[PDB]
RNA sequence: UUGACCUCAAAUCAGGUAGGAGUACCCGCUGAACUUAAGCAUAUCAAUAAGCGGAGGAAAAGAAACCAACCGGGAUUGCCU
RNA sequence: AUAUUGGCGAGAGACCGAUAGCGAACAAGUACAGUGAUGGAAAGAUGAAAAGAACUUUGAAAAGAGAGUGAAAAAGUACGU
RNA sequence: CUCGUAGCGGUUCUGACGUGCAAAUCGAUCGUCGAAUUUGGGUAUAGGGGCGAAAGACUAAUCGAACCAUCUAGUAGCUG
RNA sequence: UCUUGGUGGUAGUAGCAAAUAUUCAAAUGAGAACUUUGAAGACUGAAGUGGGGAAAGGUUCCACGUCAACAGCAGUUGGACGUGGGUUAGUCGAUCCUAAGAGAUGGGGAAGCUCCGUUUCAAAGGCCUGAUUUUAUGCAGGCCACCAUCGAAAGGGAAUC
RNA sequence: AAACUUUCAACAACGGAUCUCUUGGUUCUCGCAUCGAUGAAGAACGCAGCGAAAUGCGAUACGUAAUGUGAAUUGCAGAAUUCCGUGAAUCAUCGAAUCUUUGAACGCACAUUGCGCCCCUUGGUAUUCCAGGGGGCAUGCCUGUUUGAGCGUCAUUU
């Protein structure tokens, strides 16, 4: 059936490692049987754990980082948002809308008034 | 002057195109000075230039340039245009002062084919315009 | 209508020098302190064949003034040039033949 | 002579695999591929080619990862993860 | 040529990995069109060009 | 007589046969084969058994 | 517009013993050999490729298309055309049919079918879906796979739900008296729909 | 001795940024010939095709060194004329 | 406001209907040709469902002749007409 | 230098063949055979250009101007 | 002398005649001029029709099964078809070196694609310290003047019979 | 009189026309703006219990995570307590990852699976040799840091 991922978040860093080194072993132990039987469906699932299991450790690993570069500048760049090149080029919100003291006295000054021509 | 290369300096086009020596190259050698700096300096954009000196032989210019992911070019809502993508090699695409000379770009009669581009004009003025109720 | 072999010659492709086995650039000793207000000695140590040259070359070998080494350059022999013939070269060396 | 018995003398080559297209068009002498134009920067392409631009463009291999951007445009380039648990 | 680079013995070995005829459950497939292998390729009847 | 990683090297096929299959190897040799695999003849000192073995990885 | 012309032949000329027709150059494909570009050639262009610019849309003088319809309306009354242009209208008391304005209050399907079977269009109306054919070529796959018979025009004044109460009913269609479209009232170019007025309606139509 | 200044360097220094793609449309540069003129050199094709450089969702242009000569209009763009 | 034979998403048609329509309805820029730039195809349709012909017999076999299946075998994978 | 093999060429039969074995071969007869020889690999020269002990020869069966794509459905008082 | 596809007559015709040459028996098989074995006759005749290799090919090598198509007759045979097996290096090559040459960098030209140049008009740099307790061996002396890189499976080259 | 030749018909051939179909093309319209040094487009090689392609993917390899649906996939085979469930599935969606060798391609090179150098670390008695694991080392330019050069140059010094 295979390892269920809900389950691998909840053991730590040596369960996780250890668990991958058994799935190793029996991808390693049924590979020889492969040879002997005509069909062996049992590589799949035992295959799919092991994909499994590295992920889980990966998100892991990955989640220690950002809460180590929690709120400061300069996060490693694949931590990074991946949004476009062009995208992240981009003039941020607060520097698009900067406006100069200039013209800020004139948009408090007379913006535009909400009107209608009935009365 | 441009010289145009053709090697052997031969013609094989009409005699009207037979000319090497005397062509003139539209764009200006400031247009030159600035497309040369901003190969050179591709994370900058160029922002002017102007004429410091001359000799028999070469035209000098110092060339002014923005930094574009500086933050205090990025913030400065004076300067923060140029932070903008359509302004990616400006001197390449003719829009700086000495690009919009020498494309023709000013209002009056004296610019009937170039106010918008002639290039664009001619497109306009080349196309048949067909109406569903022909006119 | 065709570009003739005169004219090809200056592209410099089939009709460069065939310079492999050539014994190098027959030059003078570059000149120096020790050839302007003095002399030097040399010594011919070959008188051999240059490729594609009708004149023997001399292989004079000199020692370097400022470091601890030796400097052979490669004369156009003189007829009369003997190898293990010492050779002077500056102004103030005497009149023999191949000085 | 100049037919089949000059056609015996072909075991030479002119072209070698590219590594940049993978198309036995790298002249070994002149080191460039006649197609991609490699090692030059750009890629060679040619606007009287239009056939032979058609067969190169994007579309033409698998799209790695432009296959996946007009779906990250539409949900607005997503951080993050779906909320809920199961049904 | 008895003396090969590796990018030539590995587009050879590419080669020999494809040089067997369709598999049979394939045609028993639902809404199944291909009859054979149309890129079959010998050594006696089409040269591979490196 | 197994079949390796076209990426490993005498070195790391050597590494590996030991601490997986508590042996000593005496010498690697090794071949691509035609299609393109890699295949390593792996023989082992005198002290261990390649038939033995066999029979404890599960094969013959 | 590349069509007959993504093809690099150029002719082989006399001599070839082969009529002097673009033949498609190259070798080893079975394309290579074959006549290109021609009109009679496979796979070459057609004579006159179609244009977008040919003319669809035509010119009608405003008043000649007030005209016809004034004389279209004109035909929907005394009832010798309206029965030779189809349309059941034998067992109708008088054309034009007028009915009342509450007509154009309807907003349900059954009370919109009830009303026009008892003022006479019931078999008109079976007429159509009676009348339900495949058509008879390829336009059943350009989307048009069905073909019917016009039933009656219903004019109004108001839409107070007529319009959408009549909509789903088969060859029923429906008009304001501002609009009053030729193409309902003489389908075919054929004078004397069947046309259900209201009581607004046709006072309207001074 | 020492401390600046100017100019110029170096670093696997700290942070960034440029290249390539695509290119229908857009801004430039460069630039033909077939063709037509019942020949043809001006001309025309054509300020076109081909070639090169540079952008964006549009681009360019744009708030007058304008049009006018009227009782004057009023940035730019595009449609009808 | 304007352009848009490219991309992404739609909706249409008095368009074409497998020698047509894109070169390509199909593992198509594929198979293949060329040193290379480049060139460049052919090729859709059993049946409502494989029900794709068990079994017998003749033959070394392919297959035939029966038998069957099927509405139809004047639909037998060489398959609508 | 010579006779003459291997080799490298190609005189004559105007031989065979001439829908060939072959889009240049086959056979006999021949030139020359220690150098201005013959030859593999590497390398250089590219189209109005190269290269040419020079024949407008050769430059992938293409040469008094290669090949590929485009302009291009180039134009035709001419033939179907 | 249209285009694409299909089909005829010619016509069971022309032809399948270079490289001296085949023959007997048995075996296998449905079937043997052609397969296998034995016997015999012959030939290439060591500048070979013999043993290896270079380029090129790419699995054609080898085994088993098989004969619809292919081997211009045949076919039980096969370089065919189906399924597999097979290529082991410190010493053989590549890798390294330079050759003719190719080619970056500094720099100059060119509107530009890019061109020139290979030591130039550049501030172009690593090498050992005698030998170790304040040494991740330098925070030191001291030395060196050249200046990429590619280029040979026939040249040069560490070592296996 | 046959045979032969010719004509027509039937049945059988050859061939794939005709008719009918159509997950394709073509043209028009409407809406949107989103590639890449955070490594794109393109390429090569590989990956499935039995796949040569197309399609998908990258040694986590016709996929992993997540989310939604709610019991399949299937040509076989296998599994199907999992099936009133954190749950089938070549499902949909997709925000988390992985993403070989490449490629603008970036230590040097490339007709090579060729060769360096640095840091951390492991083993072989090892700072130096050999190997394994991890992480690096391109060019231009900008800002800043630090270390510097120049009698370019200013003060200041028994
Ligand atoms: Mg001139
Ligand atoms: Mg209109
Ligand atoms: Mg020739
Ligand atoms: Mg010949
Ligand atoms: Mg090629
Ligand atoms: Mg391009
Ligand atoms: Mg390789
Ligand atoms: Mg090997
Ligand atoms: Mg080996
Ligand atoms: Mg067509
Ligand atoms: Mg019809
Ligand atoms: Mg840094
Ligand atoms: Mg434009
Ligand atoms: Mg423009
Ligand atoms: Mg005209
Ligand atoms: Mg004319
Ligand atoms: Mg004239
Ligand atoms: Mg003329
Ligand atoms: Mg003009
Ligand atoms: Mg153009
Ligand atoms: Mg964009
Ligand atoms: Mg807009
Ligand atoms: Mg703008
Ligand atoms: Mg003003
Ligand atoms: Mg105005
Ligand atoms: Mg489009
Ligand atoms: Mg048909
Ligand atoms: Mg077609
Ligand atoms: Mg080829
Ligand atoms: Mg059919
Ligand atoms: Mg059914
Ligand atoms: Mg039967
Ligand atoms: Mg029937
Ligand atoms: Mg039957
Ligand atoms: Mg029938
Ligand atoms: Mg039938
Ligand atoms: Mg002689
Ligand atoms: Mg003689
Ligand atoms: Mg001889
Ligand atoms: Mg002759
Ligand atoms: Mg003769
Ligand atoms: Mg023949
Ligand atoms: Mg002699
Ligand atoms: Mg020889
Ligand atoms: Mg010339
Ligand atoms: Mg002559
Ligand atoms: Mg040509
Ligand atoms: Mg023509
Ligand atoms: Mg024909
Ligand atoms: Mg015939
Ligand atoms: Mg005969
Ligand atoms: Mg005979
Ligand atoms: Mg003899
Ligand atoms: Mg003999
Ligand atoms: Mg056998
Ligand atoms: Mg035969
Ligand atoms: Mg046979
Ligand atoms: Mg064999
Ligand atoms: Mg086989
Ligand atoms: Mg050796
Ligand atoms: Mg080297
Ligand atoms: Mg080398
Ligand atoms: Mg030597
Ligand atoms: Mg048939
Ligand atoms: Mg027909
Ligand atoms: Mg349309
Ligand atoms: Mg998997
Ligand atoms: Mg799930
Ligand atoms: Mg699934
Ligand atoms: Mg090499
Ligand atoms: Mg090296």
């Amino acid at each position: 059936a295979g390892v269920k991922a809900y389950e691998l978040r909840t053991k730590s860093k040596e369960q996780l490692a250890s668990q991958l080194v058994d799935l190793k072993k029996e991808l390693a132990e049924l590979k020889v049987q492969k040879l002997s039987r005509p069909s062996l469906p049992k590589i799949k699932t035992v295959r799919k754990s092991i994909a499994c299991v590295l992920t889980v450790i990966n998100e892991q690993q990955r989640e220690a980082v950002r809460q180590l570069y929690k709120g400061k500048k300069y996060q490693p760049k694949d931590l990074r948002a991946k949004k476009t090149r062009a995208l992240r080029r981009a003039l941020t919100k607060f520097e698009a809308s900067q406006v100069t003291e200039k013209q800020r006295k004139k948009q408090i000054a007379f913006p535009q008034r909400k009107y209608a021509i009935k009365a | 002057n441009r010289k145009r290369p053709v090697p052997k300096g031969a013609t094989y086009g009409k005699p009207t195109n037979q000319g090497v020596n005397e062509l003139k190259y539209q764009r200006s050698l400031r247009a030159t000075a600035e497309e040369r700096v901003g190969r050179r300096a591709a994370n900058l954009r160029v922002l002017n230039s102007y004429w410091v000196n001359q000799d028999s032989t070469y035209k000098y210019f110092e060339v002014i340039l923005v930094d574009p992911q500086h933050k205090a070019i990025r913030r400065d809502a004076r300067y923060n245009w140029i932070c903008d993508p359509v302004h990616k090699h400006r001197e390449a695409r003719g829009l700086t002062a000495t690009g919009k000379k020498s494309r023709g770009i000013n209002k009056g009669h004296k610019f009937n084919n170039t106010k918008a581009g002639r290039r664009k004009t001619w497109k306009r003025q080349n196309t048949l315009s067909l109406w569903r109720y022909r006119k | 209508g065709r570009v003739i072999r005169n004219q090809r010659k200056g592209a410099g492709s089939i009709f460069t020098s065939h310079t492999r086995l050539r014994q190098g650039a027959a030059k003078l000793r570059t000149l120096d302190y020790a050839e302007r207000h003095g002399y030097i000695r040399g010594i011919v140590k070959q008188i051999v064949h240059d490729s594609g040259r009708g004149a023997p070359l001399a292989k004079v070998v000199f020692r370097d003034p400022y470091k601890y080494r030796l400097r052979e350059e490669i004369f156009i022999a003189n007829e009369g040039v003997h190898t293990g013939q010492f050779i002077y070269a500056g102004k103030k060396a005497s009149l023999n033949v191949g000085n | 002579g100049k037919g089949t018995p000059s056609f015996g003398k072909r075991h030479n080559k002119s072209h070698t695999l590219c590594n940049r297209c993978g198309r036995r068009s790298f002249h070994v002498q002149k080191k460039t591929c006649s197609s991609c134009g490699y090692p030059a920067a750009k890629t060679r392409s040619y606007n009287w080619g239009a056939k032979a631009k058609r067969r190169h463009t994007t579309g033409t291999g698998r799209m790695r990862y432009l296959k996946h951007v007009s779906r990250r445009f539409k949900n607005g380039f997503q951080t993050g993860s779906a909320s809920k648990a199961s049904a | 040529a008895a003396q090969k680079s590796f990018r030539i013995k590995q587009k050879m070995a590419k080669a020999k990995k494809q040089n067997r005829p369709l598999p049979q459950w394939i045609r028993l497939r639902t809404n199944n069109t291909i009859r054979y292998n149309a890129k079959r390729r010998n050594w006696r009847r089409t040269k591979m060009n490196i | 007589v197994f079949q390796v990683s076209m990426k490993a090297n005498k070195y790391q096929i050597k590494k590996a046969v030991k601490e997986l299959y508590e042996v000593d190897v005496l010498k690697v040799n090794t071949l691509v084969r035609p299609n393109g695999t890699k295949k390593a003849y792996v023989r082992l000192t005198a002290d261990y058994d390649a038939l033995d073995i066999a029979n404890r990885i599960g094969y013959i | 517009e590349k069509a007959g012309h993504q093809t690099s032949a150029e002719s082989w000329g006399t001599g070839r013993a082969v009529a002097r027709i673009p033949r498609v150059g190259g070798g080893g494909t079975g394309r290579s050999g074959q006549g290109a570009f021609g009109n009679m050639c496979r796979g070459g262009r057609m004579f006159a490729p179609t244009k977008t610019w040919r003319k669809w849309n035509v010119k009608v003088n405003h008043n000649e298309k007030r005209y016809a319809t004034a004389s279209a309306i004109a035909a929907t009354a005394v009832a010798s055309l309206v029965l030779a242009r189809g349309h059941r209208v034998e067992k109708i008391p008088e054309i034009p049919l007028v009915v009342s304005t509450d007509l154009e209050s309807i907003q349900k399907t059954k009370e919109a079918v009830a009303a026009l079977k008892a003022v006479g269009a019931h078999s008109d109306l079976l007429k159509v879906l009676k009348s339900k054919k495949l058509r008879a070529g390829k336009g059943k796959y350009r989307n048009r796979r069905w073909t019917q018979r016009r039933g009656p025009l219903v004019v109004y004044a108001e839409d107070n739900g007529i319009v959408k109460a009549l909509r789903n009913v088969p060859g029923v269609e429906t008009a304001n008296v501002a609009s009053l479209n030729l193409l309902q009232l003489a389908p075919g170019a054929h004078l004397g729909r069947f046309v259900i007025w209201t009581e607004a309606a046709f006072t309207k139509l001074d």
